[PDB]
């Protein structure tokens, strides 16, 4: 018996063109998809289905996995999976000392998908050089990647997890899309043992990565420590402080600015006044501590910006209103697109643990570059929304370490 | 025949009913023809007459050469029919095709009328042949097959043919068959004896599904296919004394098309003429550079060039050459220099760019094309030094990644034409520049003051805050020596200039560039305005 799934009122299904794929990935999907067709999880469809969502292969492991971009479908069912049948996000998960992420996507294949909804789950395996027509399919079972899936399965999930919760009431288990986040305060060896028992419970239902969010600390805006000070160094300091003034309430600058009084050569070493040293002091205390007066709003999209810092290091901020930073971080250590792709997954994971939402990413890269290459390193099973931007050049150094 | 294949369920758009357009009355020769035509069709099963219960109607016409065609106007039924999966996602490109030993082409006659229409849907295809001077009831018929002009017919036809062919394909993978519209093109690597044997099984497999059914040069899709090579179908450049806008648009089109296989076709000087709003019929005199490009194009086209086909066992090599003026040209080959395909890149991503940025975005575009056509990226050969590139993309703020590539010395080479200092220059003059513009008068003052005491304020008309802030930097570069430090409060100007632009649409920016190339050291620094940062406030005063 299936749960009827309806789109938002007066919205049509997704008609998203399939990106071009390489030979090795088309072969991977063709094996995967004939196997899913035998098992009955998908079925070929005809030209009467005008809907499409794109599909890719990743490698997470030495086996190709299938990844369906349901971003567009998720936007169009968003009434269903969020207000009518939402999974609540526990505030305690971010506090727990250890958090393990488990894939439970395979659970969704047990469950039949509303027969009148299967048409919106259509996808195409394309053809090299368009020589053959695309192989087209639709799902019959709850598809991985669709936020309707965990919503529909959440009744069966709490039944599966009911014994384990009863016996470990200090363990937090949160479900986001195809993943279970399991957070405990236990010593790491005890923690892993508890995850092992939990795999056993899931394993009795057709259900066959370690975060330490306690150790997630803010990357404060850093003011240089210096012996001498050129006017160039103070100018770069006034610029970095005055912009920080727009975020952290209380940053003061004018005492520094009177050290630069005439039109001085940039290289001349300016002696520091003791009220200046007084103010660099007073400002460092503010910048170390979190922003005052900035709170998460569950009704507003999260934004993440990323700045390339060179030398394999990258900074990022999460916010809903620009300059109201909920979180600021760095990410470190070959390949620019590989590193960015790792950074997006890291920031998205932290964003799921902390808020139950993935951020919309402002990516500093050419769209064509990104879409070409992101699949080669992507290893999560969700996909966040992203825009492409030109990083304001000043912002880059104002978050530099 | 009408193929025994299952039908495709069709439905109208949600909340919509089938058409009821009224039948315009026709001359008596018109309806006589329609009666002739509809009884031939009725006897073959293509249509069937219906009771007057059916409330649906679609107008019908006829027009003539001395025999008559029936034209049904499906505009209203098309507007009410569901959308379909689009029929083709892309055309195969010749350079993606494999060499074939034997090729024959076969055409489905009676294409759409050989395929059944969803019985539950025929009621809406109803049309009416009117009486003479529309006195009595007309003869009402409906389609049982896919009608021509209905928006589902291409989709359901091409889909029907895929279901029909997929047995014969899996029972014969070696053979390739291409479905486009009515056409069946069939290629194989068998000897012309055993090959024509396999074509007959195909025909007999086709007729068992009710589908009844050439020379090396196949003129297809703009191309000339041969079994072992391809090219573009012949390019004739007219020899005109007067060129109209419409003549040059067609020439730009043929050249753009010819550039798929003819290397080094240039069109920029011809495109520059089209800029403007002039009528299709107006004559444009060819500039000197345009007639120079037309010359080089005429010579490139002199002798026929062909393309080879793709050997899946071998790497692809993509070579790029800079042709100046932001025009790039490339060739893809597997054995040098037997080209599978050529092309050109000449876009402008942004207002200001440099050759390194332009070369990277030409690489991305060739890379995407490659994945489309062959399913793998090529190994690149680029006119850029490995260390020029390492220098650029590690200091630059956007992320990038071009795949396996190699330097190839085919001048012009891509260079960075200047480098901004990373630290302020000692013993060099510090200019505190600033520009401003009163935004109603549209007048501006660009100025600078110096740590050595110099000052200057030029005044500009017709400007903006953006343009004056670049003028103030231009000034500081004019009036300074080989080394110089510059302090602006314009993040606009700092962003543009820290990108190491090579070229720009702003000739202002182009002047600043020619300055920065002549210099030996330039440090560029930004301070916030109105924060009272020493020199900043004093050139702010002077402006
Ligand atoms: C067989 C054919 C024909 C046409 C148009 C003909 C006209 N007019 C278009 C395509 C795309 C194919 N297709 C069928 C689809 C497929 O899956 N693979 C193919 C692989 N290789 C080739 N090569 C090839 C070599 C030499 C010649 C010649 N002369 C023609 C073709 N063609 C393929």
């Amino acid at each position: 018996e299936t749960v009827p799934v309806k789109l938002k009122p007066g919205m049509d299904g997704p008609k998203v063109k399939q990106w071009p794929l390489t030979e090795e990935k088309i072969k991977a999907l063709v094996e995967i998809c004939t196997e899913m067709e035998k098992e009955g999880k998908i079925s070929k469809i005809g030209p009467e289905n005008p809907y499409n969502t794109p599909v890719f292969a990743i490698k997470k492991s030495t086996k190709w996995r299938k990844l369906v971009d349901f971003r567009e479908l998720n936007k169009r069912t968003q009434d269903f999976w969020e207000v009518q049948l939402g999974i609540p996000h526990p505030a305690g998960l971010k506090k727990k000392k250890s958090v393990t992420v488990l894939d439970v996507g395979d659970a969704y294949f047990s469950v039949p998908l509303d027969e009148d909804f299967r048409k919106y789950t259509a996808f195409t395996i394309p053809s090299i050089n368009n020589e053959t027509p695309g192989i087209r399919y639709q799902y019959n079972v709850l598809p991985q990647g669709w936020k309707g899936s965990p919503a529909i399965f959440q009744s069966s999930m709490t039944k599966i997890l009911e014994p384990f919760r009863k016996q470990n009431p200090d363990i937090v288990i949160y479900q986001y899309m195809d993943d279970l986040y399991v957070g405990s305060d236990l010593e790491i060896g005890q923690h892993r043992t508890k995850i092992e028992e939990l795999r056993q419970h899931l394993l009795r239902w057709g259900l066959t990565y370690e975060l330490h969010p306690d150790k997630w600390t803010v990357q404060p805006i850093v003011l240089p420590e210096k012996d001498s000070w050129t006017v160039n160094d103070i100018q770069k300091l006034v610029g970095k402080l005055n912009w920080a003034s727009q975020i952290y309430p209380g940053i003061k600058v004018r005492q520094l600015c009177k050290l630069l009084r005439g039109t001085k050569a940039l290289t001349e070493v300016i002696p520091l006044t003791e009220e200046a040293e007084l103010e660099l002091a007073e400002n460092r205390e503010i910048l170390k501590e979190p922003v005052h007066g900035v709170y998460y709003d569950p009704s507003k999209d999260l934004i993440a910006e990323i700045q390339k810092q060179g030398q394999g290091q990258w900074t990022y901020q999460i916010y809903q209103e620009p300059f109201k930073n909920l979180k600021t971080g760095k990410y470190a250590r070959t390949n620019d697109v590989k590193q960015l792709t790792e950074a997006v997954q890291k920031i998205t994971t932290e964003s799921i643990v902390i808020w139950g939402k993935t951020p919309k990413f402002k990516l500093p890269i050419q769209k064509e570059t990104w879409e070409t290459w992101w699949t080669e390193y992507w290893q999560a099973t969700w996909i966040p929304e992203w825009e492409f931007v030109n990083t304001p050049p000043l912002v880059k150094l104002w978050y530099q370490l | 025949p009408i193929s025994p294949i299952e039908t495709v369920p069709v439905k109208l758009k949600p909340g919509m009913d089938g058409p009821k357009v009224k039948q315009w009355p026709l001359t008596e020769e018109k309806i006589k023809a329609l009666v002739e035509i509809c009884t031939e069709m009725e006897k073959e099963g293509k249509i069937s007459k219906i009771g007057p219960e059916n409330p649906y109607n679609t107008p019908v016409f006829a027009i003539k050469s001395t025999k008559w065609r029936k034209l049904v106007d499906f505009r209203e039924l098309n507007k009410r029919t569901q959308d379909f999966w689009e029929v083709q996602l892309g055309i195969p490109h010749p350079a993606g095709l494999k060499k074939k030993k034997s090729v024959t082409v076969l055409d489905v006659g009676d294409a759409y009328f050989s395929v059944p229409l969803d019985e539950d849907f025929r009621k809406y295809t109803a049309f009416t042949i009117p009486s003479i001077n529309n006195e009595t009831p007309g003869i009402r018929y409906q389609y049982n097959v896919l009608p021509q002009g209905w928006k589902g017919s291409p989709a359901i036809f091409q889909s029907s043919m895929t279901k029909i062919l997929e047995p014969f394909r899996k029972q014969n993978p070696d053979i390739v068959i291409y479905q486009y519209m009515d056409d069946l093109y069939v290629g194989s690597d068998l000897e012309i004896g055993q090959h024509r044997t396999k074509i007959e099984e195909l025909r007999q497999h086709l007729l068992r599904w009710g589908l009844t059914t050439k020379e090396p040069p196949f003129l297809w899709m703009g191309y000339e296919l041969h079994p072992d090579k391809w090219t573009v179908q012949p390019i004739v450049l007219p020899e005109k004394d007067s060129w109209t806008v419409n003549d040059i648009q067609k020439l730009v089109g043929k050249l753009n098309w010819a550039s798929q296989i003819y290397p080094g076709i240039k069109v920029r000087q011809l495109c520059k003429l089209l800029r403007g709003t002039k009528a299709l019929t107006e004559v444009i005199p060819l500039t000197e550079e345009a007639e120079l490009e037309l010359a080089e194009n005429r010579e490139i086209l002199k002798e026929p060039v062909h393309g080879v086909y793709y050997d899946p066992s071998k790497d692809l090599i993509a070579e790029i050459q800079k042709q100046g003026q932001g025009q790039w040209t490339y060739q893809i080959y597997q054995e040098p220099f037997k080209n599978l395909k050529t092309g050109k890149y000449a876009r402008m991503r942004g207002a200001h760019t440099n050759d390194v940025k332009q070369l990277t975005e030409a690489v991305q575009k060739i890379t995407t094309e490659s994945i489309v056509i062959w399913g793998k990226t090529p190994k690149f050969k680029l006119p850029i030094q490995k260390e020029t590139w390492e220098t650029w993309w590690t200091e630059y703020w956007q992320a990038t990644w071009i795949p396996e590539w190699e330097f190839v010395n085919t001048p012009p080479l891509v260079k960075l034409w200047y480098q901004l200092e990373k630290e302020p220059i000692v013993g060099a003059e510090t200019f505190y520049v600033d520009g401003a513009a009163n935004r109603e008068t549209k007048l501006g003052k660009a100025g600078y003051v110096t740590n050595r005491g110099r000052q200057k304020v030029v005044t500009l008309t017709d400007t903006t805050n953006q343009k004056t802030e670049l003028q103030a930097i231009y000034l500081a570069l004019q009036d300074s020596g080989l080394e110089v430090n510059i302090v602006t409060d314009s993040q606009y100007a700092l962003g543009i200039i820290q990108a190491q632009p090579d070229q720009s649409e702003s000739e202002l920016v182009n002047q600043i560039i020619e300055q920065l190339i002549k210099k030996e050291k330039v440090y560029l620094a930004w301070v916030p305005a109105h924060k009272g940062i020493g020199g900043n406030e004093q050139v702010d005063k002077l402006v």
